[PDB]
């Protein structure tokens, strides 16, 4: 009953509706955007994410900084 | 024409009832991308190209065959992407765009396809 903040809030997902994973060009190839994981289990499979500084995968969980 | 799509009807049911085959555009890339999966099946009626152009420029660069049906929304309940009551709703549900065998479970209808093959490289 305290109630010193009156909520927390819990994360809705972003809820964006396209992948935009591959691009084609002059009547098309595969063209992969991300450094590729080279994780055993999914390597040349999902791709890593693209932050502004790091790559980083969601099933494998590792990451590659570039400082 | 009964003889190849009810023939792929049987196909994709006995792939579904005895593993996984992969349905919807994410599973599908990362199905087809791997070297062991077998046909594609897509839609005709998408409303954008760069998803058509999407999906068959990247399996004609593999060696992986495709067939093509007119409307997702009738494959959708097809593919038992539903919850079909027999009294109810055949597909309540957007129907899936494009889907991918991983595997057939067994080779007793494999000559619809083996056929299919054949004459595409007739
Ligand atoms: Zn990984």
């Amino acid at each position: 009953y305290t109630t010193p903040k009156k909520n927390k809030h819990k994360r809705k997902k972003v809820k964006l509706a396209v992948l935009k994973y591959y691009k084609v060009d002059e009547n098309g190839k595969i063209s992969r955007l991300r450094r590729e994981c080279p994780s055993d289990e999914c390597g040349a499979g999902v791709f890593m994410a693209s932050h502004f500084d790091r790559h980083y995968c969601g099933k494998c969980c590792l990451t590659y900084c570039f400082n | 024409v009964m003889d190849v799509n009810t023939a792929l009807q049987e196909v994709l049911k006995t792939a579904l009832i005895h593993d996984g085959l992969a349905r919807g555009i994410r599973e599908a890339a990362k199905a087809l991308d791997k070297r062991q999966a077998h046909l594609c099946v897509q839609a005709s009626n998408c409303d954008e190209p760069m998803y058509v152009k999407l999906v068959e420029a990247l399996l004609a660069e593999h060696q992986i065959n495709l067939i093509k049906v007119d409307d997702n929304k009738k494959l959708g309940e097809w593919v038992g992407l539903c919850k079909i009551d027999r009294e109810g709703n055949p597909r309540k549900v957007v129907g899936c765009s494009c889907v991918v065998v991983k595997d057939y479970g067994k080779e007793s209808q494999a000559k619809d396809v083996i056929e299919e093959y054949f004459k595409c490289k007739k």
